[PDB]
């Protein structure tokens, strides 16, 4: 695969370490649309609204099988550790329309 | 009574439509096939994704955002049909749009829809 | 007077690293004293702040400040909520974030980052109420920024 | 908007707890239930949905008057229930374009309390025949591992299915007869044109061995396509038209005929009573007691729904209580405990009416049971 | 009406169930759904064998030998549906039977009930 | 059970009629019979069956109020009509196990007469929209060649089938918008997220040229899901809640905004009229003029049923006529003839009312439309 | 291929010659239900009743696929030529219980 | 008296043919002259009737008549609808039909005609209240037939 899960189900915001790579979800959108990172590094995404919100990457992207994640609630986080380089696109599940992607260096 | 009477909610029976958190309900409530307020009847498949919508509580007078998740995988239930549009928008904001099958998520992609669960995912405005 | 630290490590800000120019302006004078921004929807600063905001933020920031590289600083949501303030907002701009957000003291006075935060405070997509930043009248005059 | 009083007082208990679930502080976390463990007062109904192609069944607590679960079945399924609630299972038919293209006859094994399938099986060139639901059209063995259906065209037959295997055996070669009532697990009786009553003994090949018992009714003696059967006791109750039972023991191994029994008195059929409805007959295997969905109608009107439900002692034909069931009942069924209840389904109402079977009381109903419901089963647990 | 009471025909409305033609069918009327009293309706399969019934015809006092075949390869199709047991006898006399579904002969091995005709196909006793 | 006072006419004809068969002494040979040729009182009534995994269509000729064919679905499918009542058609849905199991999407093309399929089309990685029924999320183009369906997730996408050449083509990348309405063979508009509407040129091959319109409403402003749509005449009619009617005229194959109307008057806005329903507005070509179903109603009740139909003109907006439907209407639409037929379709009573569109008169009624009819569909011919 | 079809439809009796070689249908059953013909012959069934019957060989009997005649209203016919000596098994479609039998040598 | 002809042609039965043993017989000239059989349920007839139907016609009608290499003459069916009586019965076996069944002047004599007849009634098993043939009396004492 092009990435590994460091926990399958969501987890609480507040456990995520000051200094960690993260990508905020709130007002319908991903504050930061493109993010880059180096391979090896593990991004968390903290959804920061009531409106639930995942990140969904088809298949092909990540490996094999599209990698539908979690729906994050209010304050709770899911994280993805990049293993190669490459861009992996990615959007929201029930929101078409909101987009993101990771850059591996 | 009258169906186009503004809604009224109340807070003791699930089973009727005008159940506080069906606000913006569509299809089916699960309680009446197997399953509960928030969780699927056996053999159907739960959802992750959903619309959802703001729904005033008359028992504290707070407003949750109660997230419409499908059970899915079985045929229509037929048991206890209701049609809230609190709020509901039209599909090209589907985040408030409930015509939609919200099954996405569902174990085995089951994509059929059987009934609708009204949990509490937060506080809202 | 409000106090002036790096958002990150909490280490004051060393004004020593500011440019020369640019640091006497009324703005600064009375930013630094009250950790007010006389130039909020300023009309008259509002077109070289759109481009002082283009040419330093729009890279990794966004044409609009709805974020790329970089987070969006269009909304209610701020990764350090002190920025919800514009001593918060000017302390990180003067002291810089982490990642490729670094200080933004040797590229813009002192003056240029009020101005600069003024842009970045109107393309505010947030309901007028919302903007704790601003004065009744900014208010009143304010309205949720749309391309 | 129509609620019984049953789902009403669950509806409020459910609000109830919901209520103070939240101001306690409680987070709803979403989850897929498994059915409570299937008992004496657990009850199924079948919906054929006259005849369309998708059918439905509803897994039924009877104490409480409450689904808790549906199976979902093709085209006029047919439907068993494991004596002992260790599984449930149907023999369904579907279509690759509803009800038009290519037909899968096939068998389906579902865990009682997942309603999981944990098998499906299909069955050979569409053996399956395809007519309204009778429960004795498809049946098991009594141990529980084979499933027997019949085949009507293009010759009588009736097929092997492997259960615990998972696959299907083998056609049987039978007589012109119908139903399938299991003795052993390679014995089972069927009804014959002639009057008589076949035993078809097979094994794990070649031909069945089929030998006929005498000719217990006459040719103008019309015995119904929903005769009860205790697999348990091998007792065989048949009724007729005129509410005239036929009761044969099959606990030897082989056919006994008992004395007929006069389900309605003299007076009843004199004043126009005569059985009617689909699920006609109920038996209680402990009690040892018949029930007949019963009314006053013109005999070729013996489809249409009853008002009444008669209960005579199997042994000795005596008259112990008549029920006026304040509905128009089609079928009827009782549990097999202690003191079983009476569940009585309205085709016309979708609804299923649970009343005491002492007192012939209404207890409390379920409805929106599909389009047309009509196969009430039970398990004979213990 | 009275479900029960002795079936009465009448030879003025074929899609009413007490027409006397229908006085053993099981299904729905096929004039109902695009058919007419003997023909099937466009798209579905035609039977060849059928149950039978004799009817009283009202009209000449003379009874007929109705053939109840059914039209295949659709789904029930829910319009005028009927169930009359005039002379119907148990599965056991399948000839007279009508709860099993007659669709063999028809094009296509159709199996699945639409509806069924009534054409009559010769006098009875 | 009830007749229509249409369906006793029919009733009794076919009765008299046989008589006289009958009595001629002319014997029954039974055939199966072909649809009347296709005309302009041809009217289509889908049954979404409440989501039910498999559904129904009702052909309907509207003058004499009598069914005059069908044609099965499997779930939620899309139905569409030739113009030129050449043909028919639909997206649909079906599964191996009933609602479970392996999945298959398809198109299927129907002869108007036969009834009989013409195509069955297979969709690759089942990529239909499964939502409830909106006739413009699934459209053909103008020359009846191709068929286009909408792709909500995991990307918004429609997907391009070949009827002519009986085979799927590709799926068209498009931005965040819905629905589609076909203005030329390679060419179709869709309404996007942000308020504006996007304009799709799609060849054979390579990335489609897609444009952008004007914002043409607020983003408080809601528009409803079931706009009408005129492909000859090129007239896009898109109410908001609020009955305020949003006019785009398509025919020279660019967007050209036309001036706002309002449906409902100053007093009856004031008096809590809005519109509401399923298929709530209707669009006659010929005569230019919208017929929308409103009621008086709270704001967040928009897909209930409505009592009252208004009509105006198209392009003065000027207040036409107001009709006491008498019942509860979910969805309306019109002949496209020279004096057209109003349909009225009630979703609670599966009954189609059909009125006289200019006096508003009920003439006939058409009932046992299904489960839960919802879509009326007419084709306009000459 | 043990058989062939003189007429594909059912006709009426009448037409049928006589000295033909007949079994009649009546009383639900086939009044002739062990018929002996030799190769080449044409046997014609022909409904003596107002109940529809048919003749039915289960695949494999005549050829390959079964042999589903038409129903034979009253005073109907249907017939078959056998070409092949042999004995031939059959029945009534909806009415299992009537069996045939046709020994051709 | 009853009309004798032969049931294919039409033309007069020619009695002259009949053997001259047998013809003499109170039940042949009762017959020939009222078309009733006397012998129809005649218990101190029957067991010789049977064997008559045994060997002269079992082969080709079947054990019980129920129909075999030749047609079945059990039932209310008749290819030659005049033998639901006994005069058009006889006329048959006398006369001959068609095929394989020929006249029998030859090989029975009026009186084991009228013998073998009786076991071919006897052999019915339609309802005795459709045994046209029967008196009242015998149509009282009539069984459907079973083996
Ligand atoms: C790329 C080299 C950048 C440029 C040029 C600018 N910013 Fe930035 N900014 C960048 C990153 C990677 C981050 C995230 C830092 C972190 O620790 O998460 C930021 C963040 C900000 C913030 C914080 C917003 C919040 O949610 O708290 C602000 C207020 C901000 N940046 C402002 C800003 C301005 C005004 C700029 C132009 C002078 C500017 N940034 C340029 C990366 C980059
Ligand atoms: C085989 C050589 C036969 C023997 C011995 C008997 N019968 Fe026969 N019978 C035979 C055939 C092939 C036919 C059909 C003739 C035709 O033209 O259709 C018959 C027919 C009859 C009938 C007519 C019944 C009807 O359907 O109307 C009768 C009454 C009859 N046969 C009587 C009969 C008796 C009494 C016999 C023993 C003395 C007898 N048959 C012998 C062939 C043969
Ligand atoms: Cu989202
Ligand atoms: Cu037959
Ligand atoms: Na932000
Ligand atoms: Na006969």
């Amino acid at each position: 695969d092009k990435a590994t899960i460091p926990s399958e189900s969501p987890f609480a915001a507040a456990e995520v370490a000051d200094g960690a790579i993260v990508v905020d979800i709130a007002k319908m959108k991903y504050e930061t649309p493109e993010l880059h990172v180096k391979v090896g590094d593990t991004v968390t995404w903290i959804n920061r609204e009531a409106m639930p919100h995942n990140v969904h990457f088809v298949a092909g992207v990540l490996g094999e099988a599209a990698l539908k994640g979690p729906m994050m609630k209010k304050e709770q986080a899911y994280s993805l550790t990049f293993t190669e380089a490459g861009t992996y696109d990615y959007h929201c599940t029930p929101h078409p329309f909101m987009r993101g992607k990771v850059v591996v260096e | 009574t009258d169906p186009r009477a503004k809604w009224v909610p109340q807070d003791n029976d699930i089973q009727a439509c005008d159940y506080w958190r069906h606000c913006s309900i569509d299809g089916n409530i699960c309680d009446c096939s197997g399953g509960s307020l928030t969780n699927c009847p056996p053999g159907t498949k739960l959802a992750t994704a959903s619309w959802v919508a703001s729904c005033y509580n008359p028992t504290d007078g707070q407003s949750y955002l109660i997230a419409y998740r499908d059970c899915c995988g079985y045929n229509v239930s037929g048991r206890c049909p209701c049609l809230n549009t609190e709020g509901e928008l039209p599909v090209y904001r589907p985040e408030f749009a409930n015509d939609i099958i919200w099954c996405f998520g569902a174990e085995d992609d089951a994509m059929t829809y059987h009934c609708t669960i009204s949990p509490i995912v937060g506080k809202a405005s | 007077a409000p106090q002036f630290f790096n958002i990150i490590d909490g280490s004051p800000l060393n004004f020593d690293d500011a440019m020369e120019e640019g640091r006497d302006t009324e703005a600064v004078k009375h930013f630094l004293e009250t950790g007010e921004n006389v130039y909020n929807e300023d009309p008259e600063i509002l077109p070289e702040a759109e481009e002082l905001y283009a040419g330093m933020c729009s890279g990794c920031h966004g044409h609009y400040a709805e974020g790329k590289i970089g987070p969006g600083l269009n909304d209610a949501y701020w990764t350090y909520p002190g920025n919800e303030t514009d001593v918060g907002l000017f302390s990180t701009l003067y002291g810089g974030a982490t990642g490729q957000m670094g200080p933004m003291w040797g590229s813009l006075t002192l003056d240029e980052m009020l101005r600069t935060m003024a842009w970045v405070r109107h393309l505010y997509t947030g309901d007028p109420k919302d903007a704790s930043w601003l004065t009744d009248e900014q208010k009143a005059g304010f309205t949720p920024f749309q391309p | 908007e129509a609620e019984t009083q049953a789902q009403e007082t669950q509806g409020q208990a459910a609000a109830r707890a919901a209520a103070a679930d939240l101001a306690a502080g409680q987070d709803d976390e979403p989850r897929i239930l498994e059915a409570p463990a299937p008992d004496a007062r657990r009850v199924y109904v079948n919906d054929p949905a006259h005849a369309a192609a998708v059918t439905q069944q509803f897994v039924i607590d009877g104490e409480a008057g409450r689904v808790i679960g549906m199976i979902d079945g093709g085209f006029l399924p047919n439907p068993v229930v494991a004596d002992d609630g260790s599984f449930i299972a149907h023999a369904s038919t579907v279509f690759s374009r509803i009800a038009r293209g290519e037909r899968t006859d096939y068998v389906e094994v579902f865990d009682p309390v997942t309603l999981l399938p944990t098998a499906d099986i299909e069955l050979p060139d569409a053996p399956r025949f395809l007519v309204g639901t009778y429960p004795w059209m498809t049946s098991l063995t009594p141990d529980g591992k084979t499933l027997l259906f019949y085949q009507f065209s293009p010759a009588p037959a009736v097929g092997v299915v492997d259960l615990e295997g998972k696959a299907f055996k083998r056609m049987l070669d039978v007589p012109d007869c119908y139903h399938i009532f299991p003795t052993a697990p390679d014995t089972f009786f069927m009804h014959c044109r002639d009057g008589s009553l076949a035993k078809v003994a097979f094994g794990t090949e070649g031909t069945p061995e089929i030998t006929h018992t005498e000719v217990f009714h006459p040719e103008d003696e019309f015995l119904i396509n929903h005769p009860a059967y205790s697999q348990k006791a091998g007792r065989l109750v048949w009724p007729t038209y005129t509410g005239k039972i036929h009761q044969i023991d099959l606990s030897s191994g082989d056919a006994k005929f008992l004395p007929a029994v006069e389900a309605l008195t003299e007076a009843e059929r004199a004043d126009g009573w005569r059985p009617g409805g689909w699920q006609q007959v109920a038996y209680h295997r402990a009690l040892d007691r018949i029930y007949l969905l019963v009314d006053q109608r013109d005999e070729w009107r013996h489809k249409t729904a009853s008002r009444f439900v008669v209960v005579l002692d199997a042994k000795t034909g005596e008259r112990l209580a008549k029920f006026e069931m304040g509905h128009e009942i089609d079928s009827i069924n009782v549990s097999q405990d202690e003191k079983p209840l009476l569940y009585a389904l309205s085709t016309g109402d979708k609804t299923l009416y649970i009343h005491d079977a002492e007192s012939g009381e209404e207890l409390r109903s379920v409805n929106q049971l599909g389009h047309g419901p009509q196969v009430i089963t039970t398990a004979d647990m213990g």
